DNA sequence: TTAGAGAATTGGAGAGTGTGTTTTTTTTTTTTT
DNA sequence: CACACACTCTCCAATTCTCTAA
């Protein structure tokens, strides 16, 4: 199944879809923190894995079940995990766009072997 | 201030008990074959109570609070004292 | 840092898949066995090589390419024996305070690579075979030599076998070779499984009984004895059909939950107004109820809709259970299973017999008796699952065995009573005590079924004696009369309700059979006297604490919670101890579950009684205060 | 051997990672325990304080303020930095010179009360002689003193002294001796 | 066997400290005028 | 400047542990 950019509404949020556009701008490639390593300053305790949300995020406790130490933590970016990471902009393709309308655009990220594709 | 205690001698006896006597003198049970609807009567009835007598907790926290308030010197007291007269 | 570098370096470098040791490797290494042995208390020589990850870059490559040089080969196990120690042993303890405990889980992380790198073949290839030909001499031939070889070789298998899983990758889904099963599969492939079978039956190397039980033990850490005997040939298309079953079962629960909460909230947006007054309801002042969470609420209104739950304190946050259970790669699972199968044929019952004598001689470490009473459960679990045969565990059938596990049980609740500050390490020995005594009590119901008139005769013997001596009836109201959820999980509350159950079962279809009055200087009996002890608070208390996981709990267990219940209320006439206001709430939440035609016969029995309950509160309203609270004898001044 | 002071505990890749510090310390004690020596801080937050190898491995001393005015040691280690922001002097050189001792190797509660406290009413709680000795700041209200008493007079360290809508007819001239008095209220 | 009086530990109220903010014109340059 | 937020620390007292009598 296919799906217009009209039919993006929030009862798609969260499943698999397959959309039709034209790319109108694409950003830079950056790299992006898939999953930080993470050092404990008081108690040298090093903490792996802390996974991202759409905010950049230290561990919420020490590893350390005895350690009290909840916001002084040190970030190792030799031995994190990023990815690649691109921004693109689409809008609907000639076929698709509705008579009248102005094109409405979309905002797509691409990850790791998709970008610069 | 005076932060407020559910323990055995602010409100279990003073606006508990006897309200709670009180609570179910209009009740509308129909008995058998519809206790579900009379549980979930009393249940309501008892949590309304629970939250007027004590507001701070919900009402399973209230339940597990006054069971451990069971073994108090004025709750059996005047437990004993509702069974015998008033 | 810099001198353990050097000496590091002075042991030799890999090329390819060969290793090229320095002439000088003895010294080497005994400067590191002089290191280790002076370490600090922090363990910073076992951190400094952990990290350096000379386990796994020399000493494995030496023991398993250089094992003709035997006095490097005697000197490398003894340092992996030394490097391989566990963490427990390390440091005493867990650490109370964040150094220690920092240093203890960098020793276990290194332990954990450890065991991540001891998955090859060739090294537990070299170490059968080096075992092997040491065993093919006479135990008359041993010398020290031999004998303390014996010892390193089965404790660096056992220091392998020990390690706790990493936090980190324990999160393998089931049917996946984790870290263990890998290392289970080394031991399969090289052969030690079958030097361990034979340590086990021989006669003349009894002196190992210990270890090999420690090994068996480690081995199968976390199996399951019925779920293990099951396995078979047409296992993997039985697994993928019902994998994919249960995953439309968990897709439904969760669609039919949205669907309920969809309907809960209404069909506007949150910011949508609206305030509503409800006239019969007083506020917590006189004023009456204004409503604002919205028309839809209404229908099952509470008052908790908007309240923030309370913390348990620290002191009464209910124990948890340590592990979940994960159904590990089907080859070690098949694997396991032919193990267990020659083992209980051939081993069994010499080594039990044996690690009974170690006790008895106090030859034994503190708490071995933790590993004999593992393998009676485990052992006879898997008896009698599959083709049960009483003569493969005879010597664990005694009435000698019924009494060591009940002084073991008694010690271990007095213990956790009183050694308030690892209450939780007793109360985990009691729960294996208790496990072996439920499976020697279904053993002989197992042998009344089996058809031998000669197991049934013994069979009558060992309940009679059981049945006659006080403790065996008494222990059960002691457990119940002191558990508590603070300290024992809810899997040692289960096993505990059924193993009373079962235990009942037998007693009261014993008595119906037959008379047999006397017990106990003895006196008379009746199963009614002894089950209205039973009747006390503090059982049904912990019993329907057990039945609130009834979403959760095994049907059987459900079973034993109604059926224990049925027998206090229908039997005993005993409603009105049960008549209470949580136990009313765990009702109201039975009757109001959606999947109530599940539990037919719980919510017929919360409706029995409910039904009780209305009739004695139409006679007489001071019932909604007896809802309340806890009783003693109220259950007759009720009545 | 002890020492009660308050402390703060500096990890020092904080100002080079361009991350800065509390800036004052948390009341504490600090016991330098020993089969080989360890230093134990204890605070409100850990009964069970914090170990600290001291063994071979004190970076150095900082003493320019060992005179317990705008005060530390700042004794750096691998790697954190230890501040006393206030003790007494002669028990806290005392203690340097166990650390520097336990640093050379080769040789070998905090309970209190708060600043203040309040009398209603003399019915409710009378005075009596159970007050603290260093007591800083009393309120003491709708009471019959017709003059004002040792009992407070005997304070050592009052900040505030009040003694509003009491009803005093006559005030001592031994009022005066206390030094640090700085709020008086009638 | 229950529970109540004295001592110790934990929850959280609140006192104290530090941070952040409120279309227009002249000129160039390329392309198009 | 100055008026709201955001964060930490301390003290106070309420709950639970321990030992005793009803
Ligand atoms: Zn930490």
């Amino acid at each position: 199944t296919r799906h217009k950019i009209r039919e993006l509404t929030s009862s798609r949020i969260g499943l698999l879809t397959r959309i039709s556009g034209q790319v109108v701008r694409t950003h830079p490639v950056h790299p992006e923190l898939v999953s930080g390593t993470f050092l404990c300053l008081d108690c040298q305790t090093v903490i792996r894995d802390v996974e991202q949300q759409f905010k950049y995020t230290q561990p919420n406790i020490c590893r350390n079940p005895v350690c009290a130490n909840r916001r002084r933590f040190l970030l190792d970016t030799n031995k994190s995990r990023f990815v690649d990471f691109q921004k693109v902009r689409i809008q609907e393709t000639q076929a698709e766009l509705p008579r009248g309308s102005i094109p409405r655009s979309l905002e797509v990220i691409l990850r790791a072997e998709a970008v610069e594709s | 201030r005076n932060i407020p205690k559910l323990d055995a001698q602010r409100l279990i006896s003073e606006r508990g008990l006897p309200a709670l006597r009180h609570v179910f003198d209009k009740a509308k049970f129909k008995g058998k074959g519809h206790e579900a609807e009379d549980l979930k009567m009393l249940i309501r009835h008892m949590e309304h109570w629970a939250h007027r007598l004590f507001p701070k907790l919900q009402f399973e926290d209230f339940i597990d609070r006054v069971e451990y308030l069971g073994s108090k010197k004025e709750v059996q007291t005047c437990l004993k004292r509702i069974r015998l007269d008033l | 840092n810099c001198e353990l570098l050097a000496t590091c370096s002075a042991l030799g470098y890999l090329e390819g898949d060969t290793y090229h040791k320095e002439p000088d490797c003895l010294e080497s290494v005994k400067d590191l066995i002089r290191y280790l042995r002076h370490e600090d208390e922090t363990r910073d020589v076992r951190q400094q090589l952990g990290a350096a990850q000379i386990l796994q870059s020399d000493l494995l490559p030496i023991l398993t390419q250089h094992h003709q040089d035997k006095p490097l080969f005697d000197a490398v196990i003894r340092l992996m024996v030394n490097l391989t120690q566990p963490a427990l042993l390390c440091f005493g303890n867990l650490p109370k305070e964040p150094s220690f405990r920092h240093h203890f889980l960098q020793v276990l992380t290194y332990l954990q690579a450890y065991k991540e790198a001891f998955a090859s073949e060739k090294a537990f290839g070299v170490l059968s075979e080096t075992l092997y030909e040491l065993l093919q001499l006479g135990w008359e031939e041993r010398q020290e030599e031999d004998n303390l070889l014996i010892e390193r070789i089965l404790l660096l298998v056992r220091n392998i076998l020990h390690v706790p899983a990493d936090l980190d990758q324990e999160k393998k889904i089931d049917d996946d070779a984790s870290a263990h099963d890998q290392l289970l599969w080394a031991i399969h492939l090289s052969g030690l499984d079958d030097l361990l079978l034979f340590l086990a039956s021989s006669s003349a190397e009894e002196q190992w009984s210990l270890h090999v039980l420690e090994i068996v033990s480690l081995m199968f850490r976390d199996q399951n004895p019925e779920q293990l005997a099951g396995v078979g040939q047409g296992r993997l298309a039985q697994e993928r059909s019902a994998d994919f079953a249960e995953l439309e079962v968990l897709r439904q629960r969760e669609m039919a939950e949205k669907k309920t909460r969809a309907l809960q909230r209404g069909n506007r947006h949150s910011r949508f107004g609206g305030s509503y007054i409800v006239q019969g309801l007083k506020s917590i002042g006189e004023r009456d109820l204004i409503f604002h969470k919205g028309l839809h609420n209404l229908r099952n209104y509470s008052s908790d809709l908007g309240k923030q739950p309370k913390k348990v304190p620290k002191r009464r946050q209910a124990a948890r259970e340590l592990s979940i259970q994960r159904r590990s790669a089907l080859n070690v699972r098949l694997f396991l299973r032919d193990f267990c199968s020659e083992f209980l044929e051939n081993c069994y019952n010499r080594l039990m017999g044996s690690v009974k004598d170690h006790l008895l001689r106090e030859k034994a470490q503190q708490h071995d008796e933790t590993y004999y009473m593992w393998a009676l459960a485990f052992f006879m679990a898997f008896n009698r699952a599959a083709s049960f045969r009483p003569g493969l565990v005879s010597e664990t059938l005694s009435v000698r065995t019924f009494h060591f596990i009940e002084q073991n049980l008694t010690n271990y609740y007095e213990m956790m009573l009183t050694d308030r500050k690892e209450a939780a390490s007793w109360a985990r020995r009691m729960h294996l005590a208790l496990k072996a005594y439920q499976e020697l009590l279904a053993t002989v119901n197992e042998m009344d079924i089996s058809p031998d008139e000669a197991v049934r005769e013994s069979s009558r013997i060992i309940k009679n004696n059981i049945f006659y001596v006080m403790e065996y009836r008494e222990l059960f109201l002691a457990l119940f009369r002191k558990f508590d959820e603070r300290c024992q999980p809810r899997s040692f509350l289960r096993d505990l309700v059924e193993t009373t159950h079962l235990f009942l079962k037998m007693l009261e279809r014993f008595c119906r059979s037959r008379g047999n009055l006397v017990v106990q200087s003895e006196k008379e009996f009746n199963f009614l006297d002894y089950l209205k002890r039973f009747a006390c608070s503090t059982v049904v208390r912990a019993y329907v604490l057990l039945l609130r996981s009834y979403q959760q709990n095994s049907a059987h267990t459900n079973h034993c919670i109604v059926k224990m219940l049925h027998r206090l209320a229908h039997d005993l006439k005993m409603e009105a101890l049960l008549f209470q206001l949580s136990v009313f709430c765990l009702f109201n939440r039975l009757l109001s579950d959606p999947a109530a035609g599940a539990y037919k016969e719980l919510v017929t029995f919360a409706k029995y009684i409910l039904g009780k309950f209305f009739a004695l509160a139409a006679v007489n309203q001071k019932a909604f205060v007896e809802l309340l609270f806890w009783k003693n004898t109220a259950v007759v001044r009720e009545m | 051997m002890k020492l009660h002071c308050e402390v703060e505990v500096i990890s020092r890749h904080l100002p080079a990672l361009g991350l800065r510090n509390r800036g004052k310390g948390v009341r504490a004690v600090l016991s330098l325990c020993q089969v080989r020596a360890f230093l134990l801080i204890s605070t409100l937050k850990d009964k069970r304080g914090t170990r600290y190898e001291l063994r071979e491995n004190i970076e150095q001393f900082f003493t320019k303020f060992v005179d317990e005015g705008k005060a530390t040691v700042r004794l750096k280690e691998p790697p954190v930095d230890i501040c006393l922001s206030k003790a007494i002097s002669s028990s806290l050189k005392g203690f340097l010179s166990a650390m520097r001792l336990a640093h050379r190797g080769c040789n070998v509660e905090f309970e209190n009360f708060k600043t203040k406290m309040v009398i209603t009413s003399k019915k409710d709680y009378p005075l009596s002689k159970n007050f603290p000795y260093s007591l800083e700041h009393l309120q003491t209200s709708y009471c019959g003193l017709v003059r004002v008493d040792m009992r407070m007079l005997c304070l050592k360290s009052l900040r505030k002294l009040d003694l509003s809508h009491n009803h005093i007819k006559k005030l001592p001239a031994t009022i005066g001796d206390l030094i640090h008095l700085q709020e008086l209220n009638l």
